This record gives C-alpha cells, structure tokens and sequence, in this order.
C-alpha cells in the first residue's frame, strides 16, 4: 500500500489513485506475444494493471528470440505465451499474470465467452479473418478491443468499443471560465466594491488583472455598448483602454505595473468564454440524453442533469467551474477573489445535485447510486465532457458501410498515410490468395510485386475505390517481406497501451478508429473508418 | 549468432528500396559491420535511457555506452523496466548495462557511473552517434557545447567528418519529444531555445510576500525557511528523498498556508514541488525512444533519410505526431561560427536574463578573468564568457 503510493508516485499524478484503483482492478488479455504484444503489454505492467493472460497457440523462432525484449534464445522452440509471460512477470509482483498454450481460432471454436472475463483485449499480428471472426464476438459481448498490427515499418491499429463516454478529459490548454461576460450576482458585487481610481498606489499594482479588466470592460460597456470581439481593433484599443490606468511616476513618464501588463496580455483570451461548447450541446441532444430510462447509464443521467441545469440555476450557461488561473495579486485579493468562485461553484454543484436527485427518482433506481464525489467531479469537467463511439469492424469491412468517402479525399495526396492502410488490406489478400506474406524471402520479391499489385486491384475495385495507389509502395511492402522491426513495435507499443489506460481508466480521451504510423517517414494520422 | 535472429534487421540493409537515402547501398555487410563497429553513446540511464538501451540493442548495435551519476529509487519502478526492488540503491548506469549484457546475448554495454560534465574532447571523440534522453535542459545544452565543439572548420568550410550526430528526446506525461541535430548543419540546442528553458522559478517577491498558490507556501519554507533554521543540524542540507525532510517541510508550510488562507497543502503536493517532479510513465517513453532509436538506426546505415529534425508527440485527446524543420539560427551563441556582438556588472546580466543567451552564473573574462562566479573572493572582482551551460567558451565582440 505505502509501497505502491511510492512506486506509483510519477503516474499517480497524472491519473491520481481513482485511475491506479480502475488500473489495478482490470484484467487485461493479450492475443499473440511477438514483439508488438510484448511492448504493449509491458507497458500495462509496469504502471500496474491487475492481471494478465496471454494467449499464443505458437512456438518460439530464432527470429521471435531476436526481435523480442521477453523472449530468449533459451525459449526458442517452447511455447510463445508460457515463455514470453515468465520474462513479463518479472516485470511487476504486483501484476497476476497467466496464460493459454492456445490460439484466437482454437478458443473461438469451443469456448468464446472465455474472453468476456476481460476489461480489455489486445489482439496483435492477426489475419484478416481471425480478426473480423473476434471482433464480431467481443462487439455483441460488449467487450472493449483493441486491434495491433506491426508490418515492416508500418504500425497499425484499430479501436473497438461501442460507446465510450468520459468525463474527466484532461484537455490542454483549456479557456478559464472567468466568466467577465456573463457576470454572476456575487462577482458582480465583489468587482464593485473595487475604486481603481481612488485607492492607494501598491493596492492599484497588486490587483488581479480580472479586477483591472473587469474594470475598464464596464467603462467600455456603458459607453459604446459593445462587447469587444474584434481582435486587432476593439480589442487593440481596449488593451490601450487598459494601459492608460497604469499610475504615473514622479517625472510623469508611466511607472512599471506587471499586473495591468498581465490585464493587457489577457485581454485576447479573457473577453468570450462563457459559452456552450459544441460537444456539449451534441451530448445534450442525443437520444440517450433526451429519453431515459431503467438502464440510463450513470453517465447520461449526469449529462441530463446538466442540461436540466443549464436550463435553470444555470441561465443556459454550465456551472462555474470554480478555479483561476494564479495571477500578480496580493495574498487577500487573489483569496478573496478565488472564494468567490469556489463558493459560486459550490452553489451550481449542489442545483445540479438536486436534478440529479430529481432524475434516480422518475426512475427508481437508487437514491445515491452516485458518489457526492463524481457530482464534484462532473461540475468541474462540465465542458469537457467527451463520448466516443466506433464503428465496429463490420461496418468497416462491409461493401455498402465501408467509409469511401474518407478513403477517397485522403488519397487526393498520394502519400497520405491512408495507403499504407490500403496496401494493408491488400497484403492481406497476398495472404489469402497465395498461402504466405510477400517478401519474406529475398528471392520472392520481385515476383511478389507483380503478385500484390494485382491483389490491390482485387481489392479496390471490389470495394469500388478508385484510387491511385504509387508502385513504390507495392515495392516497399514486398521489400518489408513481413517483418516486425521492433523499434517499429516499441512505438506501437507505447501508443496501444495508453489508449489502453484510457478505456481502463475512463480518463483521457481516446483515438476514434485508426491509428496509422509510418516509420519511414515518421509520420502518422488518425482515421474513422 | 543464431538461426534468423536478425532477420527482422537485415531486410532494411539487404534489399534496395525506392524510399532509401540517396546514399544506400544494399549489402550482406553492414550488420556485420554495424554490431562490430558502430559506436553509440546514450546518456541517461533515466528516462528515456532503459528504453534506448533495448531498442539499440535489438537493433543491431553492440558497442553502447552509457552515463548516469544517478541511483536507482524506488520511483523509478513504475517505467524503468531494466531496474527491480532488489536494485535500489545501486548506480543506474551499472544494473542497465547488467540487465541489458543478460537479456540481449551479445550486446556489450559498457557503463559510466559519471556525469556527462565529468569528460572531454577526447572521450566524446570516440563515438559515431550520441543519444541524450536525460532530463535538465541544462545537461542537453552541455552535450550541445561538447559536441559543437567537436566541429572541425577549414577556413570557413565545415569538415562533414567532423560532424557527430546528436539524437534528443524526452517526455512530459503523455506529450514527449524527439529531434535530430546534426552541429553545423541542422539548428542546434541553442538555436531554438525558445522552447527548452520553458521552466518555473517562483519570484522572489511573490513566494516571500504574496503567496497565493500552497506551492508558493511549501516554496517558501524550501527556499527560505530551511536556510534560515537548520532543522536536522547545523550546515544540513535538505534532502528532497528523505522522508523525515518532507515531514518538515509539510508541516512548516501548511503552517504559512494557514496564516495566508491558502487551502490545498498536501504531503504529495510537497514531494512534488521540493523535487520539482515530473509526471511520468512508460508508455510515453516508449514512444520517443523507439522514434529515437529509429533515427540512430537511420543515420549509423543510411537505410533511410533522418527525421526532418523535430518531432512532437502527444496523448492527450486522441494521438498525434506532428514533424517541422528547426530553422538554425545564424546568429547563435553556439554553433554560429563567427563571435557575437554586443552593444561590467551589467553585461553580466545581459548575459544572464537574456533570452538570447539565458546563461546561467555566468563569468567574463577580458583578453584576464573578472566574476567568475563557480572564487567567492571572485565577487570583489566585481570579451569571453563561460558558463554551466556549456563546455565551450563563447566569443562575444
Ligand atoms: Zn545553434
């Protein structure tokens, strides 16, 4: 316990001890342990998921031995899964780790609802067939997967979950909610009891630069009228607005006030930021967010709850978030003014509460089957609220739900990574067509391109995708001749395992479909397929 | 050694290709040539450097090298795969090297319990490539110096030869950063600084008489309030690992939280802001080593063309890289080869507030020393200046 806070410190600080408790928890499930399954895995161990289960139905190789962190020379010839887990193990004592001398096609046949024991299952270097066959298992069971593919210096994978919601999104950089333009009551009376004209000179210095903006936007306001929303004019004199309070010295030439400097550098950001955003309002329009029911998932009840709010208390605005940023202020001012929007905060979280409340009982469900705690914590992320739903894979694979549109407008630039996507596909023909991958063997490939070129004519024109592919990617697939570099793996595996996390840890937020890397050229991008 | 073991290996180094450098040269050799003579040099056995050392290592190379002054904690855990419980304590560099030399049959990792500060000219000199993966930018601005330094310049004409490439990245929770600086060619550590001191240093001012934040609080009693007493002992330094240390420094500032109304002082809170941590994991590391290792790879074969210099990487909502070109500045205070030009105890602070230079304690030296402030008879002293940042001597006119 006292060992694992200690341990754990670096990474407690980023998803603090609800996501180590959600981590710890889940058992995670590994198909095939080459190097990319490895590298993932290891990643998932190390910060302490709570189990794990390989499943390899094959045999070491000199090469796996040669490409793999946790597979030796020793083990070539033994059981993939057995040895890679005995290396994986060592890794973390807290982690229970575990195995299956089986294959995906084996446990599929006899016992399929075998996977559903898994918070998540992590499938790696399986055949198109193998893939779509578990895939449609795990979508109807509802079980969260994760597709990874490592060919030659291409890095491939494919997320599956059928609705993924999150609250607490993490977003950078995010607008503060000062709310300078739609002012509540309390702040409204805490910025006049402020007399920047009259008032000493180090307490003029020492104001937050909300104050000073608040300030002169009244002057501004009940002059003209308007709000200031046109960046290099309105703005730009308002910033002059504000650098003309800036007290002058003895000789008369301005005196140096870090704090109105910060006012002014503030003005771009500080003006517009009470505003509905719009994954907000799609989550507020959405089906399971107008009709509830019985089975309402504890997300949607929240989210409803919200849009009660923004529809009462809330003057179709969220609930103050309750924080601000630091700012050059004395000790009682910065307090003074931070108490007044924590305690703004505090009234919008207990309104919300109610609605809440209001919602388990025209359902019945429970009377607190929501922790006081996930209602703080669903105030404070109001706006950030974000809900990822995937195709499954079938829709991708079928001819009349495959996404054309999408494959077609990324192919206008012949090197958009897309094709790596397509040459994919089309390997995998190779591999259906012919019994083998192209390539493998320094021989075979250049017969292997002809070959290939023509099984990527297969399969476009059968999806009805015209689309120029370049031969030099043809080429360049064969050339790969299957392999799985393993610094190719290792990228791969740093990106599966936190996407990984994300859906374990409900936390941040998660690719929408396709990831595809290039180490070519170490470049990469995002698709909805 | 065995039957296949490099095969993932060889087809990038066997087969010509039409996305190969323009210099490649298909050969049943250069494996060979690679395990046996290619000479890497990794530093930090932290952060990145576990991560470095397999990737190399399953990649071909043999000859590595690598320097860490630190010791195994039990933080480190939690990504530094190479180290287990039984290791704490012991130098980093070493159980890297031990794990490393056991689990890849025959990589000879040669580790170097030293700071990169520790060796010169004829040390560096050795190696083909050098991967810095550390933490402080004060330490990538030193090997940035060391390695500039190295350039050979023939009447104003750089020596190619003379260049050694320089492999950075590093990493910041789920955002990191990977760069290739080839000196005199490409922009360098220096050339773009305006994104490597991005650091926090709380004023004096706020952190004495206008604390606002509990970190300004717990700043206090670290910066001022432990000098001032000496809790455990006369001439006792603060020991940021030790737990009896933190105690003290919790609790003397939930005491200044108190007299200023500031909530929020925390036990955790005070661990983070003495040892000014940086949240890390595994995963992230990952992800710029094996971007790294990718480009060392890249340049030791010329399998492929390097990155176009700088590549960012970030997991936060969703995931993305993205990749520019660091323009060189020609007018930096590094690997510009011409002596700065300027307009005594004021340009000592040019040369220190400065953005264009962000020295550090520097000290100037006329064509006679003056301030070289590392000697503290050196203040009664009260162009060519030195500095922490950098192992070369920077000519300003
Ligand atoms: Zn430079």
């Amino acid at each position: 316990k006292l060992l694992k806070e200690q341990k754990y410190d670096r990474q407690l600080r980023l998803w603090g001890d609800h996501g180590q408790e959600a981590l710890e928890s889940a058992h995670v499930c590994l198909i095939n342990a080459t190097a990319t399954g490895t590298e993932i895995l290891k990643n998932l161990v190390l910060p302490g998921i709570g189990s794990f289960t390989i499943i390899d139905g094959n045999q070491v190789s000199g090469e796996d031995a040669g490409n793999n962190f946790f597979l030796q020379r020793s083990s070539i010839g033994k059981n993939r899964a057995e040895a890679a887990m005995e290396f994986l193990q060592e890794l973390n004592s807290d982690v229970s780790g575990s195995f299956v001398e089986e294959s995906p096609e084996n446990l599929l046949d006899n016992d399929p609802s075998f996977f559903c024991r898994f918070t998540v299952v992590v499938a790696t270097q399986l055949p198109e067939s193998t893939s779509l066959r578990l895939a449609d298992v795990l979508w109807n069971s509802q079980i969260p997967l994760l597709i990874c593919r490592t060919y030659g210096l291409v890095g491939y994978m494919r997320i599956i979950i059928k609705e993924h919601p999150v609250i607490e999104s993490h977003p950078d950089n995010a607008l503060e909610d000062l709310r300078l333009d739609k002012p509540f009551p309390e702040l409204r009376e805490h910025f006049q009891s402020y007399d920047l004209d009259h008032m000493e000179k180090k307490d003029h210095s020492h104001t937050p630069w909300i104050v000073i903006i608040a300030k002169y936007l009244a002057q501004w306001y009940s002059e003209t009228n308007g709000r200031i929303p046109k960046t290099y004019k309105e703005k730009e004199d308002f910033r002059d607005l504000i650098r003309q309070g800036i007290l002058k010295n003895e000789n008369g030439a301005p005196e140096d006030e870090e704090n109105f400097e910060e006012a002014i550098k503030n003005v771009n950001t500080a003006l517009n930021t009470t505003q509905i955003p719009s994954s907000i309002e799609d989550i507020f329009n959405d089906d399971r967010c107008i009709n509830i029911t019985k089975q309402t998932p504890s997300f949607w009840i929240l989210a409803r709850a919200l849009k009660e709010f923004v529809a009462k208390e809330g003057q179709g605005n969220l609930p103050v978030r309750g924080t601000i940023p630091d700012m050059i202020a004395d000790s009682g001012k910065y307090i003074k003014l931070q108490n007044v929007y924590r305690e703004k905060a505090k009234k919008d979280a207990a309104a919300v509460g109610n609605h809440v409340a209001k919602l388990l009982q025209s359902i019945g469900q429970a009377p607190e089957s929501i922790s006081e705690k996930e209602l703080k914590l669903l105030c404070s992320n109001s706006a950030f609220l974000r809900v990822v739903r995937c195709r499954s894979l079938a829709e991708e694979y079928g001819l009349d739900t495959i996404n054309k549109d999408e494959i077609i407008s990324s192919m206008d630039n012949p090197d958009n990574e897309i094709v790596l996507y397509l040459m994919l596909r089309a390997v995998d023909r190779f591999h259906k067509q012919q019994g083998r991958y192209p390539g493998v063997s320094n021989y075979q490939v250049e017969e292997d391109i002809g070959k290939l070129k023509s099984c990527l004519t297969g399969f476009l024109q059968e999806y009805g995708l015209s689309v120029m592919v370049k031969d030099d990617y043809v080429h360049e697939f064969c050339r790969y001749g299957a392999a799985e570099p393993h610094t190719i793996a290792a990228f791969l595996g740093g990106a599966a395992a936190q996407e990984v996390i994300k859906i374990i840890t409900k936390q941040f937020v998660i690719f929408n479909n396709t990831y595809i890397y290039s180490g070519m050229s170490q470049t990469s991008a995002t698709f909805q397929l | 050694d065995w039957e296949g073991r490099w095969n993932h290996v060889k087809k990038f180094l066997e087969r010509s290709g039409p996305f190969t450098h323009p210099d490649f040269e298909p050969s049943t050799e250069s494996l060979q040539f690679l395990l046996d003579t290619c000479k890497v040099l990794v530093i930090g056995a932290g952060g990145l450097g576990c991560e470095l050392l397999k990737n190399l290592a399953l990649s071909g190379f043999r000859q590595i090298h690598v320097i860490d002054m630190d010791t195994i904690d039990v933080s480190n855990l939690n990504r530094q795969f190479l180290f287990r419980p039984k290791d704490i304590g012991r130098p980093k560099a070493e159980v890297a090297a031990e794990f490393l030399n056991d689990r890849v049959p025959n990589c000879n990792v040669v580790p170097h319990f030293n700071k990169i500060q520790d060796f010169n000219d004829t040390f560096y000199r050795q190696f083909h490539i050098i991967v810095c993966g550390l933490d402080s930018i004060i330490a990538r601005r030193w090997i940035n110096g060391m390695l500039i330094s190295l350039l050979n310049y023939e009447d104003g004409v750089l020596d190619p030869s003379s260049i050694v490439p320089l492999i950075d990245g590093g990493t910041e929770g789920f955002k990191g950063n990977a760069r290739v600086i080839l000196p005199g060619m490409t922009a360098c550590i220096e050339c773009t600084l305006e994104l490597y001191p991005p650091q926090v240093n709380f004023p004096m001012c706020t952190i004495a008489s206008m604390p606002r934040l509990p970190e300004h609080c717990i700043e206090y009693v670290r910066m001022l309030q432990w000098p001032k007493e000496q809790p455990f002992g006369e001439g006792v330094p603060l020991d940021g690992d030790d737990p009896e240390h933190i105690q003290w420094i919790f609790q003397k500032s939930l005491e200044r939280a108190s007299q200023y109304n500031i909530r929020g002082v925390t036990y955790r809170l005070t661990q983070g802001v003495v040892k000014r941590i940086i949240p890390a994991v595994a995963s992230t590391n990952a992800v710029i080593a094996a971007v790294c290792a990718t480009e060392v790879f890249k340049i030791a074969t010329s399998a492929y063309i390097p990155l176009n210099n700088y590549l960012v990487f970030n997991d936060v909502d969703g995931l993305y890289t993205y990749t520019f070109e660091a323009e060189r500045k020609e007018n930096c205070p590094a690997c510009s080869q011409l002596p700065q030009n300027i307009q005594l105890q004021e340009v000592l602070d040019y040369l220190t507030n400065s953005a264009s230079l962000q020295m550090k304690s520097p000290a100037i030296t006329a064509t006679r020393t003056l301030y070289l402030q590392s000697e503290e008879r050196t203040r009664p002293n009260l162009l060519a200046v030195a500095d922490v940042t950098t192992p070369q001597t920077v000519l300003f006119k």
